[PDB]
RNA sequence: UAUAUAAUAGAAUAAGAUAAG
RNA sequence: UUUUUUUUUUUUUUUU
């Protein structure tokens, strides 16, 4: 598991946020340094790769390029990001240099009018959930159903459509999974609606649901590899207690300047899984898991 | 011991490490040389890592470019260029640094182009190793250095490097003569952000590198001086002389640090060797500080041990003593008699410095003068006009008058007559030279000299 | 033998004009019969090698030149066949560039510039290739580890076009060679796998092996083809080779096959004939069985018994996996474990840093390894190898040596200095060093200061139990820096906001300081 | 001393003479001071040398792998497309004009090559050389290598070794010839007079004039031109003898024995090494250096220094 | 009625002073 | 602690 982050260009950081909130450049670089340190200390990411600065502030959103669905690294369409083509090529060069995939799957770049946005895709036990809304029309949903939905026994990979209102952030911002069967959402209309919809879609599975303060950006490295850490914003302390009570490990992270700039912790990193291409029917070495000699 | 080529390269690298940073045991070097003499990779297939390790260990242990193992490794590096990734690039570059064949130059240039192309995708380890390896080859690829400096600055803005990495980076970027004030400022900031994680052993080399690079900013030197003043008590003679040299290189007149350093130096006067004494005297000459009690102590210690004096040490010591004015009687005799024995080790400029220092102090010994004069025929080719003038004046004061020795010096003078006759100083020196040698010894230089140019 | 002696003398003095074919014939008769002292006589072989080096080796096949070089190397003469140049403009034919590549592959001397040159003289004349020539050049390019994916993709498209003209072996070889190429496109791979599964009813065991290798290399993105081959091969499971069953196990582990019904059948078939496996195949079968959670009470015993006959002469790179398998499994493996420890004791000289670290780590918590004589030898060897250890191998070795009770303050101090030279990024890369130091409980104050300065930033991402362990280590070492304890108490406050005496004594002491 | 950089702490000195002893290459290392007794030559060999002026050692002095290494080093010395490193460390080389020729000769190789440096300190040949010189000290003077062409290697005319060594005062010398290849009368085996070392009570025959533009017959037949009638009477009974040498065979030659080398008419090159050992109490004749760029001696100063190292010292 | 064939791969790993323009 | 990066450049008039 490799995490890719981009250093912020100090000179071109905007003076004021999108709404009008002023920001501090020095505090921004300090918080990015702390974020890089606490991402290195995750004890699950094998290596953290730092990208060179680019003369843009929206290039910090390195997660608007790719979605990892199952075992495929799907590429998001270039519809409103025509100025980020070279940025995407440079990021792909960084991924190639780290031993990742040579290129990406173009299943969405060729479909007509397939306007999709990352973050609307949230992983879940043997499936994904996509958010129907302003940034993701029905053609993306039906293409994803065609490509990934499987309704067979012992091989089911089901994708769920979660309709959301027209003034909601990406589904990955306020909806996520963590630990062994733990769910995290914001305590507002969007979180309750998404939780209820997923309860209807998967009724026979009972799940732990944890409610967080609205506007509290979090990040959990959910996947096949079991983990317990959940990065959470430092300002909110009720959410930290809620996460700790569920049996998970919370890690406070200072993220005020990005919040003033509109960049979430989820959209600032690009987690990827690279598996060594075994040649000749061989198996590589895994990581030391479990306790050795339980019975001595 | 019969082993596979990879299993031989691993032990070769271990032997290199033990002989390099764990005492230079001659038996380890002899065993490694014997093992590598019979090693060949003509048939067996190996990774790029194993071949690079074998080449590096062979080159380190004195093997030149004429050996079979070196030729095979260089052939592998030339053919399979795409298998030499960034991980195994610095090893190959460091191995090829000493080699000066055509294949070595081609390999170094190809690795330089590869590193300059991929300079934005490296990490702290790879960047540090690459810049350290390219420091040793003497290459002059400024675009690569700029790319690596930019990557260093961006990677250190997030607090990635540490003490050893900073020391290696500063040494590599100072040896290559890259006066990038922003890069060294970033390195200094990263060092000062490493509170109490930069020990004395990791602080002295940083100061030495920052002094050698020659930074115009004088505010930076103050912080290094204060941190050294805090750390004086935990030092041996090596680091005391090292900071004498470093703060002589800075050129700022500090008072408290110099006093405490002199106190610690006179404390450890029983541990000083020839090189430390020479370095201290040279540093005092460079900074101009006159300290006669310390000079007396250093002169007495240098009198105590004279066999350890190398040609560089001898030259620095005699030049410092002659410039300061203080000079002993028997110490000079011992130094001259010793330099007569090792006259075949002086460099192009060390020989000139030693001869001129002995001539300027009016100390003439026949054995030393004869040895230096006879040796001054293989070094006249590598002499600048000022050094040639100094050597010629030393010979004139020595009264050699030997054509076999004089004609190369006069050939060098004629081949550099513009820089010889237009020196802002030394006019009286040339006048005395020509007074001694007369007009008929060398006509053309006389004709030029009576024309003033 | 006057005539034989005269012939040998004339050959020794380099007075006989030898052709490459004559040298090949002499090498063949010397390597096959060897009734005379040809190979035992050094001078005659030196003269023959001198004749072969100056000869014209274009008139012999790459196999013949390779055999000549092998015969010369068997006696001590370092021989290497000449490198053939790229054919000139007239001799540019589809059957000659393939010959260049084949000789480059056989003689094991690859030049990438020559590969590029013959890949740029193949594109204009690529329309003259026979259907089998494409399937040959694909495998030749794959075996040379070429990074040119566009050329291989074009070749694969052409191979797909001449589908009906190719045998099953050619299709399987093309599929596996395509799978070995890293940069090739995925649509071509999907088309090739569809082609393979359409012509899949004619496969020999060799084609099964090639297809399984291709699937294992490709990964879990191609589950449907593996499902098809599993469903087809269920008829042949009882009458099947052991190697292909092991490859089935490896593919089962790789794809994470959720259909655990056929896995039992294939695993039972493999364990029936597991006696006919070599080192690597047996090790791979062990790993695949462990990762599929199949180690039962009886099959583990049979596989261990099979391993026993191999454990005496195992390679140093095949000792750690078996140790890990024994460690994870809760069954009885004392005899195998002892044999493996003896083999590791024998191999301690040639073990690299990573293998030594893994061996020490697996045996960290093993009770019988406490008194076994490997502890001192491995400690000394690790001290010697400490210069070559990496950030993780050093941590593994330190953890293994600390858990075994090996006490040597010099080794732990040197490990601390090496770690300070490398730097730490996880708590798991710093804790073994701390417990190793706490074993002796003594270190210079500068070491304590550096360790505390490393620990303090890391205290914001530690669980409460890990905070307890870190506090124990710091108290044992004797630290006095206040900011470290401040950060530790700040982290502790979040988990237990109450200062009530409910928490143990160490926690109150920590928050007090 | 000075400070050596970390990546230069294993390098050997520019001049290999600076190494006090012998490197570990080729044979392992020199034995103990009391373990040199197993290399003594038989008294019959000494008597044969004193009677004939030459003798071949009973056994080869180098194993085959060492011979391959030495041949490879000789090949690398004669490189032309990429000139050998430390070329300027030789007394004289045949590639000083960068062109070359059918015969390649290299002098002073021991300062610019591994293995060749260790060949000087071989106990098997040094002990025998010391035994030849009345069991005394031995000092290396210089060594050379000859490599003949593939099919047009020229033949060295008749020669006496001492004809050029006029700077050394007494007749105290010995020559060791090592054959790195297999030699013959058609390939470069040495042909020498069985008894020329005791002619004219130790005098030297005048230099022989040869035409370098013709075949081997006149080159080998100039011996009659250079000798007198009585020397012809001695020569007629015992004609010159060509000794065929295999790999590793060593030949001890007196400095006053007339010897020549046949040309190369085989199908490849042939290489041979000559090493010239003095003894103790060997003095100079004139002022100045004996060899180019060497130590300058006095009129009758004893020969010593780093250019002429001591390779074996009894007692 | 002929003198001759030759292809299986495994390992992730950092030392540090040149008498300058 | 805030300075900087991303071309197929090809036009130098000597008798060396």
């Amino acid at each position: 598991l490799h995490a890719f982050v981009r250093s912020p260009h100090y000179r071109t950081i905007p003076s004021a946020g999108p709404n009008g909130i002023v920001v501090n450049r020095d505090m921004l670089v300090h918080q990015f340094r702390d974020f890089y340190k606490t991402l290195q200390h995750c004890s699950l990411v094998d290596k953290v790769h730092l990208m060179s600065e680019r003369p843009s502030v929206e290039a910090l959103r390195v997660a608007d390029q790719m979605v990892s669905i199952g075992a495929t690294f799907l590429e998001m369409p270039l519809t409103g990001m025509e100025h980020r083509a070279t940025e995407f090529m440079e990021s792909m060069r960084y991924v190639r240099g780290a031993g990742g995939p040579s290129t990406l799957a173009s299943y969405l770049q060729d479909t007509e009018n397939c306007r999709c946005n990352s973050g609307d895709v949230v992983c879940l036990p043997n499936g994904i959930a996509v958010g129907h809304g302003p940034r993701t029309n029905a053609v993306a949903h039906t293409t994803l159903k065609q490509l990934f939905e499987v309704k067979d026994d012992q091989f089911s990979f089901d994708v769920f459509t979660l309709e959301q209102e027209g003034d909601a952030p990406p589904l990955g911002d306020y909806f996520g999974f963590a630990g062994s069967n733990v769910l995290l959402t914001w305590k507002d209309e969007h979180g309750l609606l998404a939780v209820d919809q997923y309860q209807q879609k998967q009724p026979h599975t009972e799940m732990n649901v944890v409610y967080l303060e609205p506007g509290c950006h979090f990040l959990s490295f959910y996947g096949v590899d079991h983990t317990i850490d959940v990065l959470v914003q430092k300002g909110y302390e009720r959410s930290m207690d809620s996460i700790a009570a569920a049996g998970l490990n919370p890690i406070p992270v200072q993220w005020s300047e990005m919040d003033k700039l509109g960049i979430s912790m989820r959209a600032a990193v690009l987690p990827l899984k690279f598996f060594k291409a075994n040649v000749g029917g061989m198996l590589s070495r895994n990581k030391s898991r479990g306790a050795r000699w339980q019975t001595h | 011991s019969h082993l596979s080529a990879r299993n031989i390269a691993t032990e070769a690298l271990q032997m290199k490490k033990l002989h390099q940073e764990r005492g230079g045991n001659p038996m380890l070097a002899q065993q490694a040389r014997r093992v590598l003499f019979a090693t060949s990779i003509a048939g067996q297939n190996l990774d790029a890592r194993s071949v690079a390790l074998l080449l590096n260990t062979a080159v380190y242990f004195g093997m030149e470019s004429d050996a079979k193992l070196v030729r095979e490794c260089i052939d592998y590096c030339l053919k399979n260029d795409k298998l030499i990734t960034v991980d195994v690039l610095p090893i190959v570059v460091t191995a090829c640094a000493t080699l000066k064949s055509r294949d070595a130059r081609e390999v170094i240039e190809m690795q330089a182009q590869k590193a300059a192309r991929n300079a934005k995708f490296l990490d702290a380890k790879d960047v540090t190793n690459i810049i350290s390896a390219f420091s040793k080859t003497g290459i002059n690829h400024e675009k690569l250095f700029a790319f690596l400096s930019r990557r260093v600055q961006t990677l250190a803005r997030v607090g990635e490097f540490e003490a050893a990495h900073l020391v290696i980076l500063a040494n590599a970027f100072s040896r290559l003569r890259y006066r990038d004030k922003f890069l060294f400022g970033a390195i200094a900031r990263r060092a000062m952000s490493l509170r109490e994680r930069v020990t004395v052993n990791e602080l002295v080399p940083l100061i030495v590198a920052f002094s050698k690079i020659g930074l115009k900013d004088p505010k930076l030197s103050k912080r290094f001086a204060t941190k050294a003043m805090e750390y004086v008590d935990q030092m041996n003679a090596e680091q005391v002389a090292s900071m004498f040299m470093a703060f002589a290189y800075f050129g700022i007149r500090y008072d408290q640090l110099f006093g405490v350093l002199t106190n610690r130096a006179v404390e450890l006067i029983d541990e000083f060797n020839a090189q430390y004494i020479s370095t201290t005297l040279n540093a005092f000459q460079r900074i101009g500080i006159n300290n006669p009690e310390l000079f007396d102590n250093l002169a007495e210690r240098a009198l105590a041990v004279v066999q350890d004096h190398d040609a560089r040490d001898i030259s620095k010591t005699v030049t410092a003593l002659a410039h300061f004015g203080l000079k002993d009687e028997e110490l000079f005799k011992r130094l001259a008699s010793h330099a007569a024995s090792i006259a075949d080790q002086f460099d192009a400029m060390g020989l000139v410095n030693t001869a001129h220092a002995f001539a300027r102090t009016n100390f003439l010994q026949q054995d030393m003068a004869v040895a230096l004069s006879e040796r001054s025929v293989y070094v006249c080719r590598l002499l600048d006009a000022g050094e040639t003038r100094r050597l010629l004046w030393a010979l004139a004061k020595f009264q050699v008058r030997d054509p076999k020795i004089l004609t190369p010096v006069f050939n060098r003078c004629l081949a550099l007559h513009y820089d010889f006759f237009a020196d802002p100083t030394g006019s009286e020196e040339i006048e005395e030279i020509f007074d001694f040698y007369g007009p008929n010894f060398c006509p053309p230089l006389y004709q030029l000299y009576i024309s003033r140019g | 033998p006057s005539a034989l002696h005269l012939i040998f003398e004339r050959c020794k003095l380099n007075l006989v004009e030898f052709t490459a074919q004559d040298v090949y014939q002499i090498c063949t008769t010397a390597y096959n019969m060897d009734t005379l002292g040809m190979l035992q006589d050094p001078d005659f072989m030196r003269g023959l090698h001198d004749a072969f080096r100056r000869s014209d080796q274009t008139v012999i096949s790459p196999f013949q030149a390779n055999l000549i070089a092998d015969t010369f190397r068997k006696v001590g003469i370092n021989s290497m066949p000449k490198e053939v140049s790229v054919p000139e403009e007239d001799a540019i034919s589809p059957e000659s560039l393939i010959l260049v590549l084949r000789n480059m592959n056989i003689t094991k001397q690859r030049d990438e510039r020559k590969i590029n040159e013959v890949l740029k003289l193949m594109f204009p004349i690529l329309d003259e290739f026979s259907p089998t020539q494409l399937s040959l050049t694909v495998t030749e390019l794959a075996r040379l580890k070429s990074t040119n994916a566009d050329f291989v993709g074009k070749l694969a498209k052409r191979i797909m076009e001449y589908n009906d003209d190719l045998s099953a072996l050619d299709i399987s070889s093309a599929a596996v060679s395509l799978a070995y190429c890293p940069g090739i496109s995925h649509n071509i791979l999907y088309r090739m796998m569809q082609i393979v599964e359409e012509r899949m009813g004619e496969f020999q065991p060799e084609d099964y092996i090639n297809v399984l290798h291709a699937l294992n290399t490709l990964g879990p993105k191609f589950v449907n083809t593996f499902r098809k081959i599993v469903e087809c091969g269920l008829q042949h499971v009882e009458n099947m080779d052991a190697v292909t069953l092991t490859n089935y196990m490896v593919c089962f582990s790789t794809m994470d096959y959720k259909q655990r019904e056929h896995i039992d059948i294939y695993a039972d078939a493999l364990v029936e004939v597991a006696t006919d496996l070599s080192e690597k195949d047996l090790v791979m079968a062990f790993i695949a069985l462990q990762r599929l959670r199949l180690l039962s009470d009886t099959m583990f015993g049979t596989m261990a018994s099979c391993v026993i006959r191999y454990a005496a002469k195992m390679d140093p790179r095949n000792i750690a996996p078996i140790m890990d398998i024994c460690s994870t499994v809760p069954h009885a493996s004392d005899h195998l474990m002892k044999v493996l420890m003896d083999r590791a004791v024998e191999c301690t000289r040639i073990l690299t840093a990573n293998q030594l670290g893994d061996i020490l780590d697996i045996l960290g918590l093993y009770p019988p390894a406490r008194e076994h004589p490997l502890v001192q030898l491995f400690g000394k060897q690790a001290r010697l190898r400490l210069d070559l250890m990496g950030p993780d191998a050093l941590a593994n070795a330190t953890r293994g040596l600390a858990n075994l009770g090996y006490a040597d303050p010099e080794y732990y101090a040197q490990a601390a200095e090496t770690g300070f030279r490398y730097g730490f990024k996880d708590w798991t890369l710093l804790e073994p060093m701390l417990m190793g130091l706490s074993i002796t409980g003594q270190c210079p104050p500068t070491m304590v200061r550096v360790l505390g300065s490393h620990i303090a930033p890391m205290a914001r991402s530690m669980s409460l139990m890990e905070i307890e362990r870190a506090n124990r280590y710091l108290r044992r070492l004797g630290c006095e820096d206040d900011f470290v304890y401040k950060a530790m108490a700040s982290r502790v406050l979040q988990f237990v906001k109450e200062v009530t005496p409910e928490m143990p004594e160490d926690l109150q002491v920590l928050l007090q300081r | 001393k000075s400070y050596v950089l970390k990546f230069l702490r294993g390098q050997l000195p520019e001049d290999l003479k600076d190494v006090n002893g012998a490197l570990g290459c080729l044979y392992g290392t020199l034995p103990d001071v009391d373990e040199f007794g197993q290399f003594v030559i038989s008294p019959d060999v000494v008597n044969s040398f004193h009677q004939f002026g030459y003798v071949k050692m009973p056994i080869p002095v180098l194993d085959h792998q060492q011979i391959d290494k030495l041949a490879d080093e000789v090949n690398e010395l004669a490189n032309n497309v990429e000139h050998h490193p430390k070329t300027e460390r030789l007394y004289a080389t045949s590639l000083a004009d960068l062109t070359g020729g059918p015969l390649f000769f290299c002098q002073g190789q021991w300062r610019a090559a591994w293995g060749m440096h260790d060949l000087i300190y071989l106990p098997t040949i040094t002990v025998a050389a010391s035994q030849i010189l009345n069991n005394s000290l031995v000092r290396l003077w210089y060594d050379e290598v000859f490599m003949k062409a593939a099919r047009t290697g020229p033949c060295v005319p008749w020669q006496q070794n001492y004809a050029r060594w006029q700077h050394t005062k007494p007749v105290n010398h010995v020559t060791v010839m090592i054959a790195l290849d297999t030699m013959n009368k058609d390939r470069g085996a040495p042909c020498l007079v069985p008894g020329s070392h005791r002619w004219r009570e130790g005098g030297l025959l005048p230099p022989v004039s040869y035409d370098p533009t013709k075949d081997e017959a006149h080159q080998l037949n100039t011996i009659w031109e250079i000798i007198n009638e009585e020397e012809g009477e001695m020569l007629m009974d015992t004609p010159p003898v060509t000794v065929d040498l295999r790999r590793g065979e060593a030949l001890l030659i007196h400095p006053l024995t007339l010897f020549a080398t046949h040309g190369n008419r085989s199908l490849d090159a042939v290489r041979c090494c000559f090493i010239h050992y003095m003894g103790e109490k060997t003095y100079a004749v004139q002022n100045g250096p004996l060899l180019p760029h060497t130590t300058k001696f006095q009129a009758d100063a004893m020969i010593q220094g780093p250019f002429y190292p001591v390779v074996f010292d009894p007692a």
